[PDB]
């Protein structure tokens, strides 16, 4: 959701700190609300996506660098009747960007410049590790700095090419404790009021 | 009241940056500017190494000065702060 430089306390868990938004976690949970919130708009009707439509965007965001309206209507296979609410498509408006998982690709950049890493393959790390990655260069902005967070959590080769190409910032409203909670449901098909209400 | 690069993001919070708010407007305002100021260039310190064509030791220099520059402006926005009464 919303986002902002400084950190601050979460929302939900007032102990916990807002979660950086360049974390797997984060970026999904994005995704998520966005994917949820899209309606077509079609004939004076409007409507929520199928759970068929939003699964079949669910994973766009994390194989091609950048995921925009039009992209979606092809791979929905929208009528041109039909058309997305929230765009303001007086502008090509649906070159606009849906979503953008820039914290994924940043990482996969860095990794396959340095030669560890091809160029169309997924992210071999996992999404814990990518939040701490995410955290640590939101937190930090020095290598000694950052080195201290992540030198007994990566490999060193690793390391060293995020440290040469990185550069992240801002922080979403909600912990990563109460977003590692929220996400798994809003996976399930649950919107943010559904999530948050069942669990908190 | 000590400001260094590795508690910055410790210091430079919206709650601290909320304790301004007893603060009347022709010293608050200048504070909060510093403040944001600091959080801003903190924030894009590493934004050198995304530029291709620095040199990534030439993305270091800019990237220390940066952080330097961050630290000393928080310190700055937090000393004059204190000095006016408020404790963080």
């Amino acid at each position: 959701d919303a986002v902002q430089k400084m950190l601050g306390h979460c929302t939900f868990e007032p102990a916990e700190p807002k979660a950086a938004k360049n974390t797997y976690t984060a970026e999904r949970f994005i995704w998520l609300t966005k994917l949820n919130n899209l309606r077509i708009l079609e004939q004076g009707s409007e409507r929520p996506l199928t759970d068929t439509e939003r699964a079949t965007l669910m994973d766009e965001p994390y194989r091609k660098s950048k995921l925009t309206y039009a992209q979606a209507r092809k791979l929905l296979g929208l009528e041109d009747t039909a058309f997305f609410k929230g765009l303001r498509y007086g502008k090509n408006a649906e070159a606009s960007t849906l979503m953008e998982m820039k914290a994924y690709h940043a990482i996969s950049r860095a990794l396959e410049k340095e030669g560890l890493k091809d160029k169309k393959s997924p992210l071999n790390l996992s999404p814990e590790l990518q939040d701490e990655i995410g955290t640590a260069f939101s937190l930090f902005k020095t290598d000694e700095d950052i080195t201290g967070r992540l030198k007994d959590r990566i490999q060193p080769e690793i390391l060293e090419a995020l440290l040469k190409h990185i550069s992240f910032d801002k922080f979403v409203q909600i912990s990563l404790k109460a977003l590692r909670r929220i996400v798994p449901l809003m996976e399930q098909g649950k919107r943010y009021d559904e999530a948050c209400a069942e669990i908190y | 009241m000590k400001i260094t690069s590795s508690n910055f993001a410790t210091i430079a919070t919206s709650e601290n940056f909320a304790k301004l708010s007893v603060l009347p407007k022709n010293h608050r305002e200048p504070i909060k500017g510093l403040f944001k100021s600091a959080v801003e260039q903190f924030s894009s310190a590493r934004d050198f190494f995304k530029n291709e064509n620095y040199s990534k030791e030439l993305a270091e220099k800019f990237n220390k000065e940066a952080v330097n520059e961050a630290v000393e402006k928080l310190q700055k926005a937090i000393d004059l702060a204190e000095k006016q009464g408020i404790q963080f």
